[PDB]
């Protein structure tokens, strides 16, 4: 807390609840305990709890559904700490907001009382940051892939943990993000162009430093100075048990792209995405300029 | 040799001069005695013998043109086994047969008594089956690249060492294609040809086999480094001729002939044969790899701003 000479103080409190996020367990806990509102939320909107319960707890009758349908219950959602997906055996759910409201899970943007509001469209369900779309191959396979707003993907790796940093440790940051970017992104012309292009200007011995998300999802697969695309094809294809046929990808050109109109209504391939893309080279040519006298690839001619 | 009975005889033969091609030591020794051929046509071409010495010869004559010239004589020309490029003092050398037809070893292609036709143009002269031309890369600094023509170095390239393997054969092939960016990478349709063929053989096959038997083969090229940068290694960081040692990063700034010299030394550069060859090139990449397999492939072509 800032103090009033011109320095600042440190204060020591206590508290008993609330969660400190840094604890070793906090994911597992909060993933824990989350199932359980989740559990709970549900058996309110089925019928086997009521408002009723606050007061006298109808416990054989939840001790019962835990019996007879807990184990068919648990597959119909999918929890991540404190974010969710819930598949209920149907509509009521969306009422059923006592208890969810009772234990304190107030829900963000909508009114305490307020009907949930849902989703038929399983493409459309938000889950960790992201969307999932369903991307069918040349080579008829289909692949399922993550996506998230352009802007907000690319605002996050245009900005820099500090100042007194070199030219040389900006560059390697840069790397991470373009290599995640084609790891679970090369769906969107944008980021597949620039990723490129970020991997084109900078050197092929600097291996990649620093955190390009916090997500408990993030392979971290891209850290690598391994070819892209052998990665690409390892998480992709080969190590992925939804892949039944493992024949490699041989080029870029070969990895899809969501559907065009589903890309530019996903925030630019507009009338300056024209020219950005089309003299994109001469950015790589200045940063590499800037990093000097290294070894560098070309990657963006292989997009053609 | 073959025998009246179907099968075949091997005879046995004797005889005094002449070199066995395969000798430990023909390369060696063919140097020494041409360097001693070239010596002597110079001596007679500038007046220290002639067909007189032939009978009795003026040998106090011949020692002393050596202790008084021979070191730079030995300056003024390149020799390599039979193969010489000379500069003599004047254009006598032209006339002056006597010695070289009297030890034997006489012209090809030319009148036994005809002058000796030479050159005035260095770019012209040819040497170890090539010429050499000079290249100004765009940072300003000068190359000098050996060539040779088209047609002779993709023919040698067709031609199969059978019992040959797909794979042994795309890896003879890659040889051939990384030679050609070492050496030809000036030439057009090679550097096109030659990045094709390493676009469709797979990174990781070293290549195996004879590309040439000329003894100033580096065979720098049978690695399976990036070809870049043997590129770099021998035309800049190796090359004791460039004062300047940065390095290029890109084919795009690997210089080329001019377009003349290159239809001239037989480029296809022109034809609707050459320009529909290089657009429906890849084509014929993607064949070679689903000839060879679910291999690693690596997209070489494109890297010509294409
Ligand atoms: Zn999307
Ligand atoms: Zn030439």
């Amino acid at each position: 807390r800032p103090s009033r000479d011109g320095g600042c103080v440190m204060d020591v409190i206590t508290r008993r609840d609330q969660r400190g996020s840094g604890q070793v367990v906090t994911y597992a806990l909060n993933t824990l305990t989350n199932i359980k509102v989740q559990l709970i939320r549900m058996m309110e909107g089925e019928g086997v709890i009521e408002a009723s319960d606050a007061h006298n707890p109808r416990l054989l009758r939840v001790e019962r559904w835990l019996r007879d349908h807990g184990e068919e219950r648990l597959g119909r959602m999918l929890v991540s700490g404190d974010d969710c997906v819930v598949r209920p055996v149907d509509d009521r759910f969306s009422r059923a907001l006592y208890f969810l409201n009772d234990m304190a899970k107030t829900r963000k943007d909508i009114g305490e009382w307020e009907h949930s509001v849902g989703f038929s469209n399983w493409e459309e369900v938000p889950f960790c940051s992201h969307h999932f779309h369903e991307l069918v191959m040349k080579d008829g396979r289909a692949l399922i892939v993550p996506c998230r707003d352009q802007d907000e993907l690319v605002g996050r790796a245009r900005v820099s943990p500090g100042c007194g940093w070199s030219v040389r440790e900006t560059a390697c940051l840069s790397k991470a993000y373009g290599q995640m970017w084609l790891l679970s992104y090369f769906h969107r012309r944008d980021l597949r162009t620039l990723g490129l292009a970020i991997c084109s200007a900078v050197p092929i011995d600097w291996v990649p430093t620093g955190r390009t998300t916090w997500s408990i999802h993030a392979s971290g697969a891209w850290m690598t100075t391994e070819d892209m695309l052998d990665v690409w094809n390892r998480v992709w294809i080969l190590d992925n048990p939804f892949m039944h046929s493992k024949e490699k990808i041989v080029e870029w050109r070969d990895v899809p792209y969501l559907p065009k109109s589903h890309d530019m209504l996903c925030s630019l391939v507009r009338k300056e995405r024209a020219e950005w893309a089309k003299n994109i080279w001469g950015a790589v040519e200045k940063v590499r300029k800037m990093i000097g006298q290294e070894k560098f690839k070309d990657y963006l001619s292989c997009m053609d | 040799r073959p025998s009246r009975d179907g099968g075949c005889v091997m005879d046995v033969i004797t005889r005094r001069d002449q070199r066995g091609s395969g000798q430990v030591v023909t390369y060696a020794l063919n140097t020494l005695t041409n360097i001693k051929v070239q010596l002597i046509r110079m001596m007679e071409g500038e007046g220290v013998i002639e067909a007189s010495d032939a009978h009795n010869p003026r040998l106090l004559r011949v020692e002393r043109w050596l202790r008084d010239h021979g070191e730079e004589r030995l300056g003024r020309m390149l020799v390599s086994g039979d193969d010489c490029v000379v500069r003599p003092v004047d254009d006598r050398f032209s006339r002056a047969l006597y010695f070289l037809n009297d030890m034997a070893k006489t012209r090809k292609d030319i009148g036994e008594w005809e002058h000796s036709v030479g050159f005035s143009n260095w770019e012209e002269v040819p040497f170890c089956s090539h010429h050499f031309h000079e290249l100004v890369m765009k940072d300003g600094r000068a190359l000098i690249v050996p060539c040779r023509d088209q047609d002779e170095l993709v023919g040698r390239a067709r031609v199969s060492p059978c019992g040959w393997s797909v794979r042994e054969t795309a890896c003879l092939s890659k040889a051939y294609g990384q030679m050609w960016l070492l050496s030809y990478f000036h030439r057009r349709d090679l550097r096109t040809l030659g990045l094709a063929i390493c676009s469709a053989v797979p990174i990781d096959w070293v290549p195996t086999g004879r590309t040439t038997w000329s003894i100033h083969a580096s065979g720098a090229w049978m690695t399976t480094e990036d070809m870049l940068d043997v590129w770099n290694r021998v035309w800049i960081l190796d090359n004791p001729f460039m004062h300047s040692k940065e390095k290029i990063v890109e084919w795009r700034d690997v210089p080329y002939l001019p377009k003349s010299h290159d239809m001239l030394c037989s480029s296809l550069v022109g034809r609707k044969e050459r320009a529909e060859w290089a657009k429906n090139i890849w084509g014929a990449v993607e064949k070679v790899r689903k000839m060879i397999g679910q291999e690693k492939f690596k997209d070489y072509l494109s890297c010509m701003d294409r």
